[PDB]
C-alpha cells in the first residue's frame, strides 16, 4: 500500500492499511457466528433426506414461502409514510454493498 | 448438473424442492432452479465454507464505478480529459444520457422482448438492469457524475481528465453516504435503533472491521418485503402515463427495452416518488409477483424470491432465529407461546413452529421480516441489530468516510449537507417538480411536492483550486 | 451428529451441536482480530526487502531477541514461589490445546 | 530444498534473517531455519491466509489420547478387554510402564546420542520427546489411564475394553481440566484476573465458541520465559542424582535415551517438584540454552526460541502490541514515555522503540513478556487477558466439561475433587514424598514436603454400576 494516496482505489483495496483486503473487493464475507451445515463445514440443511437440524425435520423454502409469506394481492397495504423510492434506494444501496458470485 | 435446466441435486446445485398441493408447481418432479454461490475455499476438507463479496464493501458508490480496475476502465469515457463516464452511443433519453449497453453471451434483457432486442445495461454492478426502477437509479447517478465533472471543469482549467473523474466520483460516493444515513437509514431502523446502533459520528476508527457480514447479505433483503406488484409511471402532471401506466413486476424484471422505448427514465422516477412503498405487515409479507413469477420471462420456471431468500441462507451455513437473537443480545423464544409474544402475533408463532418445530430453525430473513415493526421504522429488533451493527461498520472503519477529518474542507462538508436526492433529480431529468424531503416519507402527489426552483443545487465553489 | 454421547469423540467433532467441527482437530484457527499480511492476504512482515510496517522497518526477530531477551545467564532469578513443574504444566497442556502443522 | 539445510526464502520457507555483527552466526547470509505454518486454504488468491490447529482445543487429555481416529487406535493395547493404552515392549522404568517407541522417518531422537539407538515416543502428542520432562508428564498420565482402567475393571467385572478405556479416559480428561483450572492458572493470572476472566462457572454455554485463537498459539509462549538451562534429577532423598544431576537443556531435547538408560522418570519428576522455575524478568527475559542452542544436536545450527516466536507471530499475521491492547481494552502507548509507563520500565521502552520504532509494531510475544506482572502471577495485563479469555471459552464451551450437569454425577464429582498431581505421582512412580499443593508453588525440599501415604487415594466407589 502506497505511503500517502488522494482518493479510493476501485477494489477497496489499501483503505485499511494494517490489513489493507478488508471491504476489498472478491474476498471472503466476515463471519459474526459460526457456521452452521448439515455436515459441519459444507453441506446446506435440507441437502441430504431424513437429516433434521438441531432436533426437527428441515423445512422446504417453498414450503414455508406458500404457507407464511403467500398472501391475497387484493389485502396489499400501501405504506403511508414511505415511497416506493424508499424500496429502490435499497436495492440500490444493497448493490454498492454485496454481490455473492455463483457459478454460471 | 445443469442447475438452470435439471432438478437433480448435485454441486454446484441446490434446486429447491416442491412440496404437496403446491399452489402453482403441480409436478412435485420440477424444481424452483438454485445455484450454490461459490466457496472462498473450492474443494476443501479443512475450511469451513464461505461465500465471496465480489464488491467493495463501503459505501462509495461501486454500482457506478465498478470494484475492479479493467470494469472501472471500461466504464470510463477514454475518448477525452473531461473525466465522464462512457455513455449509450446508440440511445438517449429525450438528449439525455443512457447506460452504455453490455456484451452478454447469454442477455436476459434480450428474452424480455424479442422484438424490440434492447440488451441489458452495462454498469459498475452486474444487476443495472434487474428492473427499470433500478436502472433509472444507476442511470440518474451516472448523468450526476457527468454534471458534476463538467461544473469542476469549469471552475478548474488545469485538472486533466483523471482528476475531474476522481474529485467527481468522490462527490457522488459522499452523496450517496449522505442520502444513506442521513434520509434513509433513520426511516429502516426508527429513532430508537438509530440512536443505539448508529451514535454521532466521531473519526476513522482503523480497528472497525468494515467488511459486509455473511448474515447481513441475507437480513438486508427485508427490503424484498417493500416491493410493490407494479412498476408504476407517471406523466409531467403526475397522472399516469398511457398506454401502460402499470407493468406488473414479472413483466419489468430485465426489461431494459422499456427505458430506451418506452419514455426513458422521467416516468419512472415519478413513479417512484409519488406511489406508496408496499407495508409489511405479518400476514402480508411478500407479493406473488417476486413469490410466483420472479424472472418467468427470462427463464424455464417462475421463481420465488422468498423462498430462494432461505434456501440461500441454508447455502451460507447461517445460524436460524434464535442465534441471531442470542448475538443481537436479544431474547430467545423457546415456546410457541413465547415466539408469540416476542411476535406480538400467536397466529404467527404457529404458523412458524408448524414450519420450523423450533424458533432455533426458523431462517435468518424469514424470523427477521416476521418481527413487529419498531416505531418509525419498517424493520423489527433483529434486522435492526444486524443492520444497524453493519452500517456503522462501513461507516466508522472507513477511511474515507465524508466526514472524516481530511477527506473534505469544512467548507466542502457544509456544501455536501445541501445535497439530497431531490435535487439530483431535478438536476439530471426532465422532471421540474419533485418530493419535499424527506424523499423516503413523502409519497402523495401534490401534498409532498415542490417545485425544483425552491432547491439549491450543490455550491461547488469550495472546490475551486486557485 | 448422534442424539446422546456419553464420551468425546477423539476428533472433538460434535461436541459442538449446531457447530461439530467446534474445537476438533485439524481446522483452522479462529482469528480474533484481521490479519497483518505484507501484501494483504498471506506474505509475512519482513518476506520483501524495502517493505516497511505502518512507517518503520521489519525487526529482524534475531536482532530483537539479541538486544531485548539475551541476558547473562548467571543472573538467573529463581521464582521462590514456583517450581519447575509449573513451567512444564504449561507446556504439557499447550499439548493438549494447540498444535500448529508445518510442511516436512 | 529444505528449510533445514539452506537459507533460500522460498516456500514453504521464511528462514530468519541474521543481523549485522551476531555474536553467534556470523555470516550475515546465513540463517535461522523456519518453515511457514501449512495455510488453512493452500494457494488461495481470495482467501486471508489461516494456519492449522492438529489438536482437539478442548482440555480433554489429547496429547495422551490423540485427536486422530487411527492414531488413537494406535496408542491402545488392543489385544485384550482391558482398556489399556500400549506399553513400551522393549524396556520399562523399574517394573513401570515407559511408553512406546514411535516410528519416524527422520527421527530426531536418535540424533541425540547416536550409539544408544533409542528412537522417540509415540503419544496422543507429536512433541512427547521434545524435552525429557515433558515424555515423563506424558509417561506419568499414561501409567494413571492404565491403573485407572484396571481399577475400574475390578470393580465393574463385566465392563468390556471398550467401556474401561472410555471411563479412565474420561477420568484422566477430569483431571487435567481441574488441575489446570484449581491449580494452574489461578498461578499464571493472579487472584484479579482470574476472578475478570474466569467467573465461577454457571453451566455449558452452547454459543460460547471453542476454537483456539490464533493467537493464543503465539500468546501462550509465555510459558519460554519460564524455562531454566537445565534438566534436574534427583535421588530418592531429592539429592542431585550422581554422575549428571544438571545436564544442559541443549542436551536433553529429543534426548529419550535418557528416560530409557538413565534412570527413567522418577529422578526427572522429583526435579520439577523441588526445583524452582526461573522467574520472567524485564532484564531476564529467556535463557540462552533455548535463545542460542535450542536443537543444537539435531539440526545444522542452535536455534533461537524467542526470535522462533516472533517470526512465527509474523508468519501467522498477527497484530502488533497496540492492536492487541486495543482488543483487551487496555490504552495503547503512542510514544516512549507512555509506553514507560504501562512497562513501568522507561528502559525497557527504549530498548522496544529502537527496535521496533512504533508500540504498534511490537510482536505479540515479546510486548506480551515484557509487561510488568500481575500480583501472584506470571504474566501482565494483556497475556493475563488473551490466556484468560482462551480459558473461559474452554470451559464455558465445552460440552463435556466435567462439572457440566450429566457428565459426572454429584458422587462422582465430589470424588474427582479430591484428586491431585503429587497424588497421581504417588500413584505411578516410586516417589513416596511429594510436594504439598499447591505443587505449582511448592519447590524446597523438605519444607515444600510431604509423604505420599498422608494422601488419600481417589475413590472410585462411584464408578461402580449398581
Ligand atoms: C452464552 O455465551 C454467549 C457468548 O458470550 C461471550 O463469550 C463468553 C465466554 C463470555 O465471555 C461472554 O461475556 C461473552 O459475551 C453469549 O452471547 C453473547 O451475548 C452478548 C450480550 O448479549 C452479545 O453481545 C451483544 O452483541 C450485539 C451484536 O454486536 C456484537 O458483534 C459485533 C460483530 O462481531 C461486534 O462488532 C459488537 O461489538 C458486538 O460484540 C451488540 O449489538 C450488543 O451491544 C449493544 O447492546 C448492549 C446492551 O444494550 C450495549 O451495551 C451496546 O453498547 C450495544 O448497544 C452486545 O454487545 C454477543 O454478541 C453474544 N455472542 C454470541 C456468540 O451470541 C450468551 O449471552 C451466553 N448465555 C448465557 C446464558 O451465558
Ligand atoms: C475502535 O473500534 C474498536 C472496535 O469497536 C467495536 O466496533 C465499533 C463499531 C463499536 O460498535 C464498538 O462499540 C465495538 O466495540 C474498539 O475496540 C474494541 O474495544 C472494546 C472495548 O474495549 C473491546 O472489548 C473488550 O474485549 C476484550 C476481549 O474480549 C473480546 O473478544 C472476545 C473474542 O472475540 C469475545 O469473546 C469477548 O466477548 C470480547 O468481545 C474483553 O476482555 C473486554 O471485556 C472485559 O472487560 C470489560 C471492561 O472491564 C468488562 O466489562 C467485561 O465484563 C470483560 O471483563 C471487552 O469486551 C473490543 O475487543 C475491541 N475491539 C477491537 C477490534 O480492538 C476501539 O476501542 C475503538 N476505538 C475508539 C477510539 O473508538
Ligand atoms: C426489483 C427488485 C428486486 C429484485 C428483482 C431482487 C431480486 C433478488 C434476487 C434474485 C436475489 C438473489 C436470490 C437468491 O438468493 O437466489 C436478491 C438478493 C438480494 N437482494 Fe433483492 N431484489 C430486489 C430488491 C431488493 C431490495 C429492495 C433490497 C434491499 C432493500 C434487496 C436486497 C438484496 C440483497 C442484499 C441481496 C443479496 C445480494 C448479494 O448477492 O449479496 N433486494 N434479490
Ligand atoms: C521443554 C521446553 C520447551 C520447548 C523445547 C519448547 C519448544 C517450542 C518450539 C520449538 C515451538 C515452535 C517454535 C516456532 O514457532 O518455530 C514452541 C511452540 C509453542 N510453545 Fe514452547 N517449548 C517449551 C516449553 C513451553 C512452555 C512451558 C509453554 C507454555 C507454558 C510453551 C508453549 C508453546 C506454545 C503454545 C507453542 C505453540 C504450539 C503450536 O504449535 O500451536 N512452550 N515451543
Ligand atoms: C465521450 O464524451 C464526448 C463529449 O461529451 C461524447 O461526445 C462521446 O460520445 C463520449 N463517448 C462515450 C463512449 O461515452
Ligand atoms: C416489444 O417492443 C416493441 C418495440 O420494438 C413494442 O412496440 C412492443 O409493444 C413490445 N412488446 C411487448 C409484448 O410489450
Ligand atoms: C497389553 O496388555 C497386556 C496385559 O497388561 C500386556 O502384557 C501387554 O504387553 C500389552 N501390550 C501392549 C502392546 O501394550
Ligand atoms: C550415550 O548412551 C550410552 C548408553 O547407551 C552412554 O553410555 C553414553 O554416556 C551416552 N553418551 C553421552 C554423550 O552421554
Ligand atoms: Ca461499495
Ligand atoms: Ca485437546
Amino acid at each position: 500500500c502506497p505511503e500517502q494516496d488522494k482518493y479510493r482505489t476501485i477494489t477497496g483495496m489499501c483503505n485499511n492499511r494494517r490489513s489493507p483486503t478488508l471491504g476489498a473487493s472478491n474476498r471472503a464475507f466476515v463471519r459474526w457466528l459460526p457456521a452452521e451445515y448439515e455436515d459441519g463445514f459444507s453441506l446446506p440443511y435440507g441437502w441430504t433426506p431424513g437429516v433434521k437440524r438441531n432436533g426437527f425435520p428441515v423445512a422446504l423454502a417453498r414450503a414455508v414461502s406458500n404457507e407464511i409469506v403467500r398472501f391475497p394481492t387484493d389485502q396489499l397495504t400501501p405504506d403511508q409514510e414511505r415511497s416506493l423510492m424508499f424500496m429502490q434506494w435499497g436495492q440500490l444501496l444493497d448493490h454498492d454493498l454485496d454481490f455473492t458470485p455463483e457459478p454460471a | 448438473v445443469n442447475c438452470e435446466t435439471s432438478c437433480v441435486q448435485q454441486p454446484p446445485c441446490f434446486p429447491l424442492k416442491i412440496p404437496p398441493n403446491d399452489p402453482r408447481i403441480k409436478n412435485q418432479a420440477d424444481c424452483i432452479p438454485f445455484f450454490r454461490s461459490c466457496p472462498a475455499c473450492p474443494g476443501s476438507n479443512i475450511t469451513i465454507r464461505n461465500q465471496i463479496n465480489a464488491l467493495t464493501s463501503f459505501v462509495d458508490a461501486s454500482m457506478v464505478y465498478g470494484s475492479e480496475e479493467p470494469l472501472a476502465r471500461n466504464l470510463r469515457n477514454m475518448s477525452n480529459q473531461l473525466g465522464l463516464l462512457a455513455v449509450n452511443q446508440r440511445f438517449q433519453d429525450n438528449g439525455r444520457a443512457l447506460l452504455p449497453f453490455d456484451n452478454l453471451h447469454d442477455d436476459p434483457c434480450l428474452l424480455t422482448n424479442r422484438s424490440a432486442r434492447i440488451p441489458c445495461f452495462l454498469a459498475g454492478d452486474t444487476r443495472s438492469s434487474e428492473m427499470p426502477e433500478l436502472t433509472s437509479m444507476h442511470t440518474l447517478l451516472l448523468r450526476e457524475h457527468n454534471r458534476l465533472a463538467t461544473e469542476l471543469k469549469s471552475l478548474n482549467p488545469r485538472w486533466d481528465g483523471e482528476r475531474l473523474y476522481q474529485e467527481a466520483r468522490k462527490i457522488v460516493g459522499a452523496m450517496v453516504q449522505i442520502i444513506t444515513y442521513r434520509d434513509y437509514l433513520p426511516l429502516v431502523l426508527g429513532p430508537t435503533a438509530m440512536r443505539k446502533y448508529l451514535p454521532t459520528y466521531r473519526s476513522y476508527n482503523d480497528s472497525v472491521d468494515p467488511r459486509i457480514a455473511n448474515v447481513f447479505t441475507n437480513a438486508f433483503r427485508y427490503g424484498h418485503t417493500l416491493i410493490q406488484p407494479f412498476m408504476f409511471r407517471l406523466d409531467n402532471r403526475y397522472q399516469p402515463m398511457e398506454p401502460n401506466p402499470r407493468v406488473p413486476l414479472s413483466r419489468v424484471f430485465f426489461a431494459s427495452w422499456r427505458v430506451v422505448l418506452e419514455g426513458g427514465i422521467d416516468p419512472i422516477l415519478r413513479g417512484l416518488m409519488a406511489t406508496p412503498a408496499k407495508l409489511n405487515r405479518q400476514n402480508q409479507i411478500a407479493v406473488d409477483e417476486i413469490r410466483e413469477r420472479l424472472f418467468e420471462q427470462v427463464m424455464r420456471i417462475g421463481l420465488d424470491l422468498p423462498a430462494l431468500n432461505m434456501q440461500r441462507s441454508r447455502d451460507h451455513g447461517l445460524p436460524g432465529y434464535n442465534a441471531w437473537r442470542r448475538f443481537c443480545g436479544l431474547p430467545q423464544p423457546e415456546t410457541v407461546g413465547q415466539l408469540g409474544t416476542v411476535l406480538r402475533n400467536l397466529k404467527l408463532a404457529r404458523k412458524l413452529m408448524e414450519q420450523y418445530g423450533t424458533p432455533n430453525n426458523i431462517d435468518i430473513w424469514m424470523g427477521g421480516v416476521s418481527e413487529p415493526l419498531k416505531r418509525k421504522g419498517r424493520v423489527g429488533p433483529l434486522l435492526a441489530c444486524i443492520i444497524g451493527t453493519q452500517f456503522r461498520k462501513l461507516r466508522d472503519g472507513d477511511r474515507f468516510w465524508w466526514e472524516n477529518e481530511g477527506v473534505f474542507s469544512m467548507q466542502q462538508r457544509q456544501a455536501l449537507a445541501q445535497i439530497s436526492l431531490p435535487r439530483i433529480i431535478c438536476d439530471n431529468t426532465g422532471i421540474t417538480t419533485v418530493s419535499k424531503n424527506n424523499i423516503f416519507m413523502s409519497n402523495s402527489y401534490p401534498r409532498d411536492f415542490v417545485n425544483c426552483s425552491t432547491l439549491p443545487a450543490l455550491n461547488l465553489a469550495s472546490w475551486r483550486e486557485a
